[PDB]
């Protein structure tokens, strides 16, 4: 069996749900959502808010705590195939990552540049914002600290012990959700120019470099494939 | 000799230079030569440009080959900078003294703390004579007179050379012995604790000592010496006095501003309102160090530099004496080699394409009238 | 290999004149290119030699070098004469471009455009790092003198260029009629970072408090860059580049 | 034999060929030097430019090919008296060095500022500059390279690996070079006034203490030259 | 993109890393105005607009209306007093590549750490 | 403000110094797309090539 | 002109007078743009009841 079908759930997901949410800030970007006292603001990007924290939280606890509770006690007795099985899974949570991190750091974020190029901000909750920070962020958080927990709990090269690299991977880009503070703090006060390129923003960059660990990781995962079902044929 | 590679629009408005004059072409070392005129401070002063808030009144001129006696601003001298107010016009008037033999070209300048150079017009003057003849003599409050072409120069020598050969004095006791490779490997192999030991500290110690000891002595001595001294005078001076000149007679509209690409003419069309009550006619045309004069109204006779005057340079399509009242609309062309040779015409490169300048009107009895005007500058190809 | 005793001994001192001359002339040009590019405007110029800026910023930018020569001769060799070389080495740069450029091409007088003494700090930074072979003593006690000495040892040279002048109804030092008459087309008036008076400026203290300040400074930057200078020593052999 | 009077060309070549250049910008600097635009100023300061750079990259790759064709092969059977000689002709490319950095980086970078603290620079390739970025450095990085490639090929210490303080001493001066566009860049834009200590300025400084790896450079050469012929006598 | 192609093939032949921070990062910070010269140069096509000489790209950025983005906030040649003759677009070409040496150089160095395979044991 | 119509019928036309009039909608869009594409295209057939 | 030269405590003692903002203002000092009317004491032995 090995790589089975997850890997098409996993990429569809993330592309129909964040579609639907395209089409959603479409329909409702003006039109309820451009000025932030109206009451239609209220009903359809503040109650949006509030419905896509509690999911994030409610969602996060499950599934970080189901992958916790689930994790393999008896790693030592694990086959080579269930090992390249696991392995398989493991680097279809990376892709999810991989997508979850695209959808966020390039696609909401960028679209929230026009968004701010084009409108009057009128508070720390534009109906996009809600979307990016408070969306392609906690998604991509859920979806770093799942893979981060699955590796961890399933496979044996990444137990006994926390990797540097991808606790890097996974808390740097986490780090950009704590940084809207700055976001908003260097908004409102410091720089009143709608600036993309302010110093307000390199708390976003930082913590964007810190992505890069996924080098590590990656390399790390590839010693982990090839463990005991390295081959042969690869070096032979 | 520094403009010609700056941005034309920039040249153009900045600040304007008019009335210019010098006492003397061609002068004997020692001798004194005078430069006078006005500026006026363009209101569209650009932004990249920090406004002249801090102000150098400057001479543009290769190294000392004269050296400025004097610099006035007003009727005021101002050797520090000084603070100009944007649409205010100035007198000024700088003194020279030859030094150096030769022929110089030489610019009245202006330095803005935040903008950089604005070079005015540059006149040849001929220095002849021979550089050991000039003198600089000053005399201080303490009543001695110095030469500052000389004063002070053989004890900074002496001082030097003596602080100098302390130094080589330390470095050649040091290096009697052998330095490198020896001593290198006795520090590698093993403790070294054998090639620094007494009298070395001993020598250390009286060189420290007599170092210390002949500062203090020499600042003592310095100070029983010129027992009066002050601190570097510095500091911008504010309140430069303006020019009060009367309001102008004559109101002047442009209606579109054109060049050709290439080419050597600039065109506009211009709508004169004649105020007061004497027919004028326009006379000159100064846009940047480059003054286009209509002969047949007006003659320059200040001895103005020939590669930036164009003494029939500036065609009026109905140049007719304009009654008092009247108002009429003309097409005026300011063309000479200068607007290529200066590089007016790069104007094409640069990134705001807006000129200002100067016209002189002329009545009958004489007396001018001087008007800003300032414009987008349309180039056009075919 | 050597011959003898004796041959082995003439091209060991054949190699310290050659090393000399090595280490000498690039301690030239890299000094000087820091030096000027971190202190020359002050440098150049009497009328910018004052009390506040210039007593501030040459003994700080300057001592970078000698920290550095410092702590790999004395600690190579027991050659107690890293500052006194770099320092000699930046004066004989700048007076060799002072008198064949400043004074030759250009023709500025050398009472105009002369250098900066720096010798008494060299000697002090010297003495004091061979004498307590400690390298936090001479950081802290050597620069401190190196930073204080400073004003003091060039007071006898600028002295009488500080002598008052009536000059066409105005206040003017020398220096600064000097600065006045040798027209610097590229330097104007306002560049001049020079003491100006301030409201907080009490009494008769500007002199003392920037030297005070440069030593400090020189203590930080001397630390700084005798590990820099130990860096700059490593003898390894980076595989690839 | 050992040390010859290749020394002694040494350091006459660089001597001589920056007095006459001197005396060239002595007669060139005022008429034909102060206007960019004029005439005069192509045939005396533009050709001299041109002319060169084109003898900079015809010298530099004959040397430095030369210098790598015949490099030593057979480093291993090299006699102890030949290394010594091959060191003493090292320590003449280093004075070679060292003179040529000396005339780059004090000399022409300081007779610089006089005259830019004296006229009023017209263009990014004033006569002089021509002189200080376009011979004084690219004259000793020639050089320096030249050196480092002799030590590599000829002295057995120097080979088998590339020294990380020579590498710095060769590579952090020519550095300074295209830094030639930060001092243009930032003269032109950043930085209207004439300040030699202004920081469009720090990175010829930075590059400038890359020079201390002399210090590490000397000490391996010294230890190069202590391998077999070390004495004795030293350290007996 | 033809920053990027030189960038790696100055990276494959000569595999030195310092060559390749050196060369390579030059010629990716000197290529790149040339490199989209053939795009923006129709927008650069002078247009008497209104009275006034404009770009057709200054026209672009007139007519379709940023609210957020103000014509000041365009950080843009603006022209000094200190700009000699036609050289913006080189002088700024060879800055970018100075400097694109030196960040090639310290993020050489950022992406080995990046790569650090290492177990942190305790968080 | 009510604006009624198509956004397909909105035209800018724009005249230049040069005497060619184009409109602002689309001028120049087809060779930027060409050329991104073009050198997009340059860089993928390095990557496969390698891949 | 000070109204009282011996107060009690709790009592108002009032300063008037006018102050002319010199035009050679020194460059080291930066322009009045922002300035505050205060009272040089040594702490708060009065306290600044109004100020105009
Ligand atoms: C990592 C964990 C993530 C957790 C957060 C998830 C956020 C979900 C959206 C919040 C909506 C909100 O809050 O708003 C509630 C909205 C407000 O619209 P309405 O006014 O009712 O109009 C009618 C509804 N239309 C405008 C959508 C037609 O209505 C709803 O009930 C509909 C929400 C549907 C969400 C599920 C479909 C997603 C695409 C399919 C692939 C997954
Ligand atoms: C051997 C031990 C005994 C000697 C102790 C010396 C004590 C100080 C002497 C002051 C001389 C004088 O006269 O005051 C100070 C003189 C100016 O004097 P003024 O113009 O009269 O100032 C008018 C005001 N007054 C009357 C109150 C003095 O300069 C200075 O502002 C020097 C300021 C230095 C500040 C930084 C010091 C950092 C110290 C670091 C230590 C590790
Ligand atoms: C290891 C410590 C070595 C110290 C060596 C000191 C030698 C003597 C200097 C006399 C200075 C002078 O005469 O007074 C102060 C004057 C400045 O005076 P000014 O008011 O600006 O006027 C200038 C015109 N003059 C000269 C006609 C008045 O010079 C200085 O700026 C030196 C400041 C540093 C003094 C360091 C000593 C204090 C203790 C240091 C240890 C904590
Ligand atoms: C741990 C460090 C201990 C150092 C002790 C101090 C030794 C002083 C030697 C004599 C210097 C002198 O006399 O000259 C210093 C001159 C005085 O200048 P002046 O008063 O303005 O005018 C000139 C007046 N004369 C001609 C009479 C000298 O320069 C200065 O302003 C510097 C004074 C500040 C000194 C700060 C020391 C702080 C020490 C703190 C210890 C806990
Ligand atoms: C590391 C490799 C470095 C490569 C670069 C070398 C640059 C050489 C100079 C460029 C000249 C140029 O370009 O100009 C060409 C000049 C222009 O002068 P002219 O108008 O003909 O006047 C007449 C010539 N005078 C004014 C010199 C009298 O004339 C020439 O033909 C003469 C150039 C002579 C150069 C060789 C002598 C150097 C000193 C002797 C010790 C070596
Ligand atoms: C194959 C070897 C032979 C070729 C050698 C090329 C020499 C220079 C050619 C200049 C072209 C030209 O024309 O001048 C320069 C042209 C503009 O020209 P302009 O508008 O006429 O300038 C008017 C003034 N003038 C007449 C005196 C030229 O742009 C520039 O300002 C380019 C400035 C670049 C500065 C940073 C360079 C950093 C180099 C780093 C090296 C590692
Ligand atoms: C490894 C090195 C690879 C170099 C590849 C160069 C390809 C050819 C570029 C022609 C540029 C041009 O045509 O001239 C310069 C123009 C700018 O001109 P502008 O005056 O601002 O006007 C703009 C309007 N135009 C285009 C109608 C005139 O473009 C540039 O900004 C490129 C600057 C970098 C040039 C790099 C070559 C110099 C040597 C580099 C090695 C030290
Ligand atoms: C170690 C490095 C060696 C590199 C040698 C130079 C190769 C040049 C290739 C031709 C480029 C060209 O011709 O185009 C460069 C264009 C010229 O632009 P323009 O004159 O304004 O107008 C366009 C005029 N055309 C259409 C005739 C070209 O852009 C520039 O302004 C950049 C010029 C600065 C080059 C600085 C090189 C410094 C080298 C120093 C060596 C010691
Ligand atoms: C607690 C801090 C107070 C200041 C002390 C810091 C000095 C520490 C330096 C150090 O680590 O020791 C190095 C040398 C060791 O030499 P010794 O062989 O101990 O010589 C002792 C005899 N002597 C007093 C003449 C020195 O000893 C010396 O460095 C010299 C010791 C004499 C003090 C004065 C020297 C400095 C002159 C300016
Ligand atoms: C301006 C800042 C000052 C520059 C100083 C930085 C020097 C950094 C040290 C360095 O370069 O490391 C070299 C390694 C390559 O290693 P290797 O080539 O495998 O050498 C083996 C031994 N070694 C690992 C200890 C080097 O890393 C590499 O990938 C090779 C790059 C070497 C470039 C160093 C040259 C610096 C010249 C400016
Ligand atoms: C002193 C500095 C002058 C510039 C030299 C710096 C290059 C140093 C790079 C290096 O360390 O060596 C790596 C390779 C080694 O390959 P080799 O197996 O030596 O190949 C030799 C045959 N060849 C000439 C076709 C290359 O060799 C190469 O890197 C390629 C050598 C050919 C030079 C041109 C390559 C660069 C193209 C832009
Ligand atoms: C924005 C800057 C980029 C962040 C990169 C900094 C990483 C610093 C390295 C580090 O975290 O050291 C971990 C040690 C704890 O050590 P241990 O848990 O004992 O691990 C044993 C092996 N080890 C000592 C080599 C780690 O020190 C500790 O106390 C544990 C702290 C670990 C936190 C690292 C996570 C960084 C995520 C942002
Ligand atoms: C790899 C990222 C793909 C992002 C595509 C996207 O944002 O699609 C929205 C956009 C919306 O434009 P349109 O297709 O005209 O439909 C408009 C519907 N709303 C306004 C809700 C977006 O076009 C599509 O829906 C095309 C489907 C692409 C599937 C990968
Ligand atoms: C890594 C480079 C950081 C450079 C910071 C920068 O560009 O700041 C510009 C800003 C200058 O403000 P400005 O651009 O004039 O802002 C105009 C808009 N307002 C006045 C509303 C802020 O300076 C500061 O306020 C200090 C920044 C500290 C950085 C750690
Ligand atoms: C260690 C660096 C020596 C620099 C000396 C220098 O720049 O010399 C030029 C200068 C030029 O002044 P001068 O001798 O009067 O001859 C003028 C000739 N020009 C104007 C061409 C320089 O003086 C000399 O030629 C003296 C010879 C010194 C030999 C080490
Ligand atoms: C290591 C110390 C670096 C300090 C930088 C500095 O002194 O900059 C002064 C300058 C202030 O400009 P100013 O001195 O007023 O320049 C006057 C002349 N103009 C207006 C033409 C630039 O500030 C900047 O523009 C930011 C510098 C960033 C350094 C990484
Ligand atoms: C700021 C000074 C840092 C100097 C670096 C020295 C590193 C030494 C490692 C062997
Ligand atoms: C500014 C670049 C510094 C990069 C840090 C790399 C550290 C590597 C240690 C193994
Ligand atoms: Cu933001
Ligand atoms: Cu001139
Ligand atoms: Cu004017
Ligand atoms: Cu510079
Ligand atoms: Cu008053």
């Amino acid at each position: 069996l090995l790589d089975k079908k997850w890997l098409t759930f996993a990429l569809a997901i993330y592309t129909v749900f964040y579609l639907w949410v395209r089409w959603y800030e479409g329909v409702y970007g003006w039109s309820a959502g451009l000025d932030s006292f109206a009451p239609e603001f209220e009903t359809y990007w503040m109650n949006f808010l509030y419905t896509e924290i509690v999911l994030e939280i409610v969602t996060a606890s499950i599934l970080w705590g189901y992958l916790w509770k689930t994790r393999d006690r008896n790693l030592a007795a694990l086959t080579p195939r269930e090992e390249l099985r696991r392995n398989f899974t493991h680097l279809v949570w990376l892709v999810a990552y991989a997508w979850a991190i695209y959808w966020g750091a390039s696609y909401f974020t960028e679209q929230d540049g026009t968004w701010h190029q084009t409108i009057v901000r009128d508070t720390d909750f534009t109906p996009s914002h809600i979307i990016e920070f408070y969306l392609s962020y906690p998604i991509y958080i859920i979806t770093g600290f799942a893979a981060f927990i699955y590796a961890k709990t399933r496979l044996p090269f990444f137990a006994k012990g926390i990797s540097l690299p991808y606790l890097v991977l996974v808390v740097g880009p986490f780090m950009i959700l704590p940084n809207v503070g700055l976001n908003e703090w260097g908004h409102t006060f410091w720089f009143m120019e709608e600036l993309f390129v302010a110093p307000l923003h390199y708390g976003f960059v930082i913590f964007g470099w810190l992505a890069l660990a996924v080098m590590g990781t990656l390399t790390q995962t590839f010693y982990s494939f090839a463990q005991g079902g390295l081959g042969q044929s690869l070096c032979e | 000799h520094g403009e010609k590679s700056q941005a034309a629009f920039m040249r153009m408005r900045t600040i304007h230079w008019y009335d210019l004059s010098w006492s003397k072409e061609k002068v004997k070392i020692n001798e004194t030569v005078e430069i006078k005129g006005k500026f006026h401070v363009f209101e569209g002063w650009p932004e990249t440009v920090d406004e002249p808030d801090v102000a150098f009144l400057n001479v543009g001129m290769p190294g000392p080959v004269f050296i400025r006696k004097e610099s006035y601003i007003g009727g005021q001298l101002v050797p520090r900078s000084v603070r100009l107010e944007i649409g205010k016009t100035y007198d000024f008037r700088v003194v020279l003294k030859a030094r150096r033999p030769g022929d110089w070209h030489v610019h009245t300048m202006m330095n803005v703390q935040g903008g950089g150079p604005i070079i005015g017009p540059g006149k040849w003057i001929t220095v002849e004579g021979s550089m050991s003849e000039f003198r600089n003599p000053v005399t201080t409050l303490t009543g001695q007179t110095v030469d500052l072409e000389n004063y002070n120069e053989g004890n900074t020598y002496f001082w030097h050379a003596f602080w100098f050969a302390i130094g080589v004095a330390w470095i050649g006791y040091w290096s009697r012995r052998p330095i490198f490779i020896p001593r290198l490997l006795m520090v590698d192999a093993g403790r070294a604790d054998e090639l620094v030991s007494a009298t070395d500290r001993k020598v250390a110690m009286g060189f420290l000592a007599a170092t210390i000891l002949i500062v203090v002595m020499a600042m003592s001595s310095a100070n029983s010496k010129y027992p009066i001294t002050i601190p570097l005078q510095a500091g911008t001076m504010r309140g430069m006095k303006p020019l009060e000149l009367p309001a102008p007679t004559v109101s002047v509209k442009v209606e579109d501003a054109t060049y050709r690409v290439p080419g050597r003419a600039m065109r506009m069309k211009l709508t004169i309102t004649n105020h007061g009550n004497s027919p004028i006619r326009l006379g000159e045309f100064y846009t940047a160090s480059v003054r286009f004069l209509d002969s047949d109204v007006y003659k320059d006779t200040t001895g103005y530099p020939e590669d930036l005057l164009a003494e029939d340079g500036l065609s009026v399509s109905d140049n007719s004496p304009l009654a008092p009242g009247e108002t009429r609309t003309v097409d005026v062309t300011a063309s000479d080699a200068a607007w290529e040779v200066y590089r007016l015409s790069d104007i094409i490169y640069d990134p705001d394409s807006r000129f200002a300048g100067l016209l002189f009107f002329f009545d009958a009895t004489g007396n001018r009238q001087v008007v800003q005007i300032d414009a987008p500058l349309i180039p056009s190809f075919m | 290999a050597v011959r003898s005793h004796a041959e082995a001994v003439q091209v060991s001192r054949t190699i310290d004149w050659m090393a000399l001359f090595v280490v000498f002339f690039v301690i030239v040009g890299s000094y000087h290119i820091h030096a000027m590019l971190t202190m020359g405007d002050w440098d150049f110029w009497s009328d910018w030699k004052d009390r506040r800026l210039w007593v501030t910023v040459t003994p700080i930018v300057l001592v970078t070098f000698p920290a550095a020569v410092q702590s790999y001769l004395w600690e190579r060799y027991r050659l107690p004469w890293g500052a006194t070389v770099c320092v000699l080495g930046l004066l004989l740069g700048e007076w060799i471009n002072r008198y064949f450029n400043f004074w030759g091409w250009t023709y500025f007088p050398i009472n105009f455009v002369f250098p900066a003494s720096l010798v008494p700090g060299a000697i002090i930074l010297d003495t004091v790092l061979m004498l307590s072979g400690s390298y936090l003593f001479t950081a802290i006690v050597g620069a401190m003198g190196w930073g204080l000495i400073f004003y003091p040892g060039n007071w006898p040279i600028i002295a009488p260029l500080h002598v008052p002048v009536e000059y066409n109804g105005m206040l003017m030092s020398i220096a600064d009629i000097q600065g006045y008459n040798y027209v610097r087309t590229g330097t104007p008036e306002y560049i001049r970072m020079v003491e100006k008076g301030t409201l907080r400026t009490f009494g008769k203290d500007v002199a003392p408090v920037s030297a005070f300040f440069s030593a400090f400074m020189s203590i930080l930057i001397y630390f700084m860059w005798h590990f820099i200078g130990r860096w700059f020593s490593n003898e390894r052999f980076l595989q690839s580049t």
